[PDB]
């Protein structure tokens, strides 16, 4: 329901959302197991798992004191697992449309991978995004050596596919994820700063002026590693300038994002000099 | 009150990155929260060398690139003489019983060494196999440390981490020199048919803190503090063994033949390597500490 | 449903109630947004938000150690916001019955305020109580200078209206709230000790013998500021004398209240001498 | 529903389960109060309360640091109360089938007790187990002198009855509970080591090879008090050897149990020498 | 072990009330939890004076009502001489460089001063405007501190905080003397058309702890402790500026003309005020420290 | 760093078990977390005696079974002379003012006494009532400590805790000697019609720590530490009163007549008991400290 998703997305109280959601996922999941073939459901539960790992698992952990790092590592591991689960849920909607999809995309054969992605339409873009995103989120929480380079590559190819079908999708959101990925990976892992900036430029074509995220993404995926405090500081000011009451939709995610910007600004000393 | 900036050369999700925090929290609590460690990335501040001139930032974790950048008088690269230190236990004995000699050069640059540890064991990852060290030396293998191997008769190409795949696919490289975690985690194993499992030498690191900043620390705390950095060193050397066997089995499950040298062959390589040692001493004295060298052979 | 509210109100486990409620509010809220015009719903969700802020947000925070005061302040701010939200929900049931209500009552014109309240009936009393109560609760958590004196005055006028329509309402509950308010406000803010005692006298006419609250209210809104330890001690003994198993309804709120009395007694040293 | 219980029992995330369950109990409970006579419901809500006290109340508390022991005692008291409540729920299904049951079984007259249990069939076994189990769990969290010896005896007689009707029941689960009980009670309380070993032998006839519990039960109800570290260590290795991905059902309980084995192994020093 | 009772004159939801806790927790942690502060309300124990005889309770936060109640030898009310200290910065310099002179009178009553700070800047809130200080002095304005203004030629009525509204509505008052947070937070701005934004003088407070109770505190801790009370003083003086601008803009949005004096006028008022200073010295010497007075003019 | 193993004789859910933790956490925090207590069960390690030879484990909680097992020179069993210490207050005075004499015997075995406390007050639980101590002495009552009563003229059977019920139901016992918590919590009250409420003597325990292990504890901490063990002793003696009244009322609600002695009778029993005291001194000197004995009578 539309007014039901509203009481969550337009919410300003993070604790409330966090205490109410787990059961909602449990339900959507139980539903999905009744209807494995229902594609909107598969995707919906996967999307929820991912968004929940981020906001209520990974994010809170990032705010832990640097000696709580063991607790912080469990949490990262918890979140890594939720990301994967939500990513398999979403992917199983693709497997419903295109039987044999999973086996191709995870083949490790670049041709099989691209062929199978070539048969994807504008209808699959949201699905591609969530799966690609879920894996990439997981990979970022994954102990070095524990990933499978082909799995990552596949996930990234899904995002790049999405961009190709529907560049402007969800006010640019695929570029956002891609920007974080390219900037955090070596020129030898399929990443780089050149790619990263290129994806960011696109992001700024499509992104909303009421969205804090792209400023934040700019501050900490670009400005930090390039050691630009100025850019870092100005971007966060931009992010924090936005009024949550004045935004049309997604008040919660704005509030979440600003909580992060505040934190980033408090700690600028730890990222620069 | 006291907070230390350590520029860190430790990888994103690595055990080092994790171990450096376990230490920072182990210290903090020991000082009662007064002293701690905030880590900064060396890529971000302009590389291992750019980090040097910032000693603003008081402390660092260094590979022999920067470690021998501020103590040319350093023995250091001595430890990576091939087959010199050939296994994890031997490395412990050498960082332990030999601490003061390894250390001293760095108090001559004005730093106290917190602890030593290993980035990994160099191995060869190759498209073709080899009967002898000599034949291997014929192969064009890609990788500071490299210029030394060239001396021993290793045909070496100096290439960025990127161009490895293209160069393999092009037949302009027969293989490359690296550590197991690299060749696994990058997928570069896909391009290679053979991986040497027999350890050659450690790639040593590297943690230094500035003499001044080590002053703000009250006399009381130094001991159990520095015994914490040695606890760390030991944990890693263990975990690193586990991680390397894992990386090897994954490389092997993936279809790469794992090369193992017999003790026969190992002695054959030791000898051919000791002969080169004389040669380096001539073509650069500053990259080998000869008394550190010999004191290690003594030790085993 | 009646047996559904029972598993909550007659509950003895505070954690359980606290973990289950957030979703229940989220639902009632989503419902309310479907049916903005349904008055019983508007009031029901508002009442829930208020009761939840009190029991599960403000109350737990009050039990924080005096160095956790930053955490305690966030919580107070959280609770202040929930009180306001629940108060707007309830008020929107009045706005449904009497279009233009909100604009009058918040005019700042005493006549407009009283006129609009004059058109209220015994049917509105519960609504008046919850709104009045929600604002007054908020005001008590509001940084000095951040309130709007007219808003407070309006809220208090709603409670006084309620008393006028239905003095005995809900075993005296409107007087309870009023007593706390008058005792905590200066004779220059519309409060005082004379008013406070007067409201308390009424409260004791209507209140139940199984209700601990009015004893507690007596101890800490009257006895403390008047520095009467005796009265303070005896009242809490009265509150703690009541058996929760022996009460007809609202076991949970009795248990909650006794938890507070226990605490107040433990700390008597901090309120007296 | 079957696929609904699946999203819980086959779950690997303990926090998720813990955040979602309280409301589920609240619902099942509200339902039960609508239909006091529905026996499957009575039992279902009781079973849930018990399983929840164990996993999400008692268990987490056991992992508290030995100075948090006051917090740990509250929790034990909380859990003791949930066990009793869940046990009365289950017992009220027996009272529905056999009116006058409760009054007999709690008579304190051994004959009345046994007569009433004699009229129980294979259909009641699950009910007997849960009630017997709920009381025995409670008794284990009950301050010395606060129990009623007849109540305990009754509870144990229910379990022994269950064994008689259906020895192999639920892969031996009644023996498991019985083993813990006999080993922790004096030869003067109806317990002993001889009885305990006898119940364990039976347990091993019926128990699954994928179940970690019986190994753990062996380690800490037998090996500790008999000061056998070897047995203690080997058993836990057996428990930890089982792959949760490879088990057919009850992944969650396997994961829970292994969490405990890990902990027990960490602390072996505190149980031996 | 040690727990201190401070009778507090700080308002319910005020920044002072919050700051006093931030200090109590800042101290506690610094002592390692041994020493702390439990706050008691001065209305509750019978007012500022009744609190005095309880020094049972060892410590207090005082306005000049009680602060000059136990040190008639106190300069104190000296700081509220009009236009003497005319802005937040000047007040800092005076509480800082001048600490010992402000302090000493209170060790003559047997107390150590923890810290000084400001309750607010007196302003006039008036139904009519004024061309000069003199004309303003003609107006019947309602408010210890009051008896002084009367001297300067201020027509003053001494009235409870309640009767202000009635008295305004009755035309028996043309306005009243107060701080911005009061006139905003009470809604009393509704009854007034003009608010002076130009600061006149601070209303100073006031934290004292008993010499004895300050003994239970180990020598070790006193320093960083008292440097915490000064941290607090500074935070407030900042926050208070913010809060006052807020209260002013809210008063102004609400339709009250905000009066601002030009430097021309400010000097004109300074002079007329300095002349009264001579007059007070005669009509009471004990309410002004003349060497503290002059030492402040020196300072700026 | 320091962690102490105390073999504990305290019951599963008992107040002792809880109090021993409250102390362990009270100490830990006082040492700043350095020193603490890990409890081990004495049944598990082979009983009170087997625990002795393990002093591996440094510390213990002992009843007079083991307490007089390592100090036969111990007065100890002296405290359980009937009617000697007849109420909770008298026991406090005796553990307090008399500490050193109780203690010394155990530094002769090489232990420091942490604290003393009570397991309970012996009572008689009987099928028939009695006019006098003598008549009671005729009854066959079941229970180290037992062999003493036999002397006084108490017909006693020495039986395991199990066979009590059978033996009662068989008429081979008229009753048994125990504490209220036992007879309540076991349901054994069901088999008995009369319970003596008048206290006879305490059953004393018993906490010892090894002289060596008490060394690892820094001089600084010993005091407040040992004042924590005495805090504990006092809490229990209170709680134990409450628990005993509870157990009595539950026994009584359950239909057992509660026997109360009048002061008349109490003195009559005291005398008959003092006469036996002479007798024991002959039939074993080592089980009574005669100067400890008399010093207690002195004390009240």
């Amino acid at each position: 329901d539309a007014d039901f998703t509203r009481v969550f997305t337009e919410e300003d109280d993070l604790d409330l959302v966090a205490q109410s959601l787990p059961l909602v996922l449990k339900v959507y999941e139980a539903l999905h197991l009744q209807n494995p073939a229902h594609r909107g459901l598969s995707l919906a539960v996967g999307r929820l798992y991912i968004m929940y790992a981020n906001a209520f698992v990974q994010t809170p952990a990032q705010y832990l004191p640097e000696d709580e790092f063991e607790a912080q590592n469990e949490a990262y591991s918890r979140a890594r697992k939720l990301y994967l689960r939500g990513a398999r849920y979403a992917l199983s909607s693709l497997e419903t449309a295109y039987p044999g999809f999973t086996r191709e995309v995870f083949s490790g054969d670049e041709q099989r991978l691209h062929k199978v992605l070539s048969r994807c339409t504008r209808v699959d873009v949201g699905t591609l995004y969530w799966v690609g995103t879920g894996y990439v989120a997981a990979f970022a929480l994954t102990p070095l050596g524990s990933a499978l380079p082909d799995t990552v590559h596949a996930a990234v190819m899904m995002l790049e596919r999405a961009c190709d079908l529907w560049p402007s999708y969800q006010e640019g959101a695929v570029w956002n994820v891609l920007t974080k990925f390219y900037a955090a990976a070596p020129e030898s892992f399929g990443g780089g700063m050149e790619k990263a900036h290129t994806a960011f430029e696109h992001l700024t074509r499509y992104c909303s002026a009421h969205d804090p995220d792209h400023h934040i993404t700019y501050a900490d995926a670009l400005c930090i590693p390039l050691n630009n405090r100025a850019g870092f500081d100005e971007a966060l000011d931009r992010a924090l300038a936005i009024d949550p009451e004045s935004v049309p939709h997604n008040k919660l995610l704005v509030i979440l994002s600003q909580k992060r910007a505040r934190w980033l600004k408090a700690h600028v000393q730890d990222f620069f000099l | 009150k006291v907070v230390l900036k350590i520029a860190s050369i430790a990888p994103a999700r690595s055990i080092w990155e994790t171990e450096l925090k376990k230490l920072s929290a182990e210290w903090s609590e020991i000082t009662g929260g007064l002293v701690s460690m905030k880590f900064y990335d060396m890529s971000s501040l302009g590389g291992e060398r750019e980090g040097i001139r910032k000693l603003p930032l008081d402390g660092a974790v260094f590979s022999c690139l920067g470690l021998s950048e501020l103590a040319p008088d350093s023995g250091i690269y001595t430890l990576s003489v091939p087959f010199l230190i050939q296994n994890e236990k031997d490395l412990e004995r050498v960082l332990h019983e030999l601490r003061e000699d390894l250390d001293r050069p760095f108090r001559a640059a004005g730093f106290r060494v917190i602890t030593w540890t290993n980035a990994g064991w160099l191995s060869f990852y190759t498209r073709a196999p080899y009967a002898s060290l000599g034949q291997l030396k014929k192969q064009t293998i890609a990788l500071v440390l490299g210029t030394c191997f060239r001396i021993c008769g290793f045909d070496i190409k100096d290439a960025p981490n990127v161009r490895l795949a293209p160069l393999l696919k092009a037949g302009s490289i027969d293989g490359f020199l690296s550590v197991h975690l690299f060749t696994w985690a990058t997928g570069f194993y896909r391009y290679i048919s053979y991986a040497l499992d027999t350890k050659i030498c450690p790639a040593v690191i590297g943690m230094l803190i500035s003499d001044g900043s080590w002053a703000r620390i009250p006399s009381r705390y130094h001991d159990a503090m520095l015994q914490a950095a040695t606890r760390v060193r030991q944990r890693l050397a263990n975990n690193l063994e586990t991680l390397d066997r894992e990386c090897s089995n994954n490389i092997q499950k993936a279809g790469v033949s794992i090369v193992h040298l017999t003790p026969q062959e190992i002695q054959e390589w030791r000898t051919e390597f000791a002969a080169d040692v004389k040669r380096i001493q001539a073509r650069l004295p500053g990259m080998l500490n000869m008394t550190l060298y010999e004191k290690i052979k003594h030790l085993l």
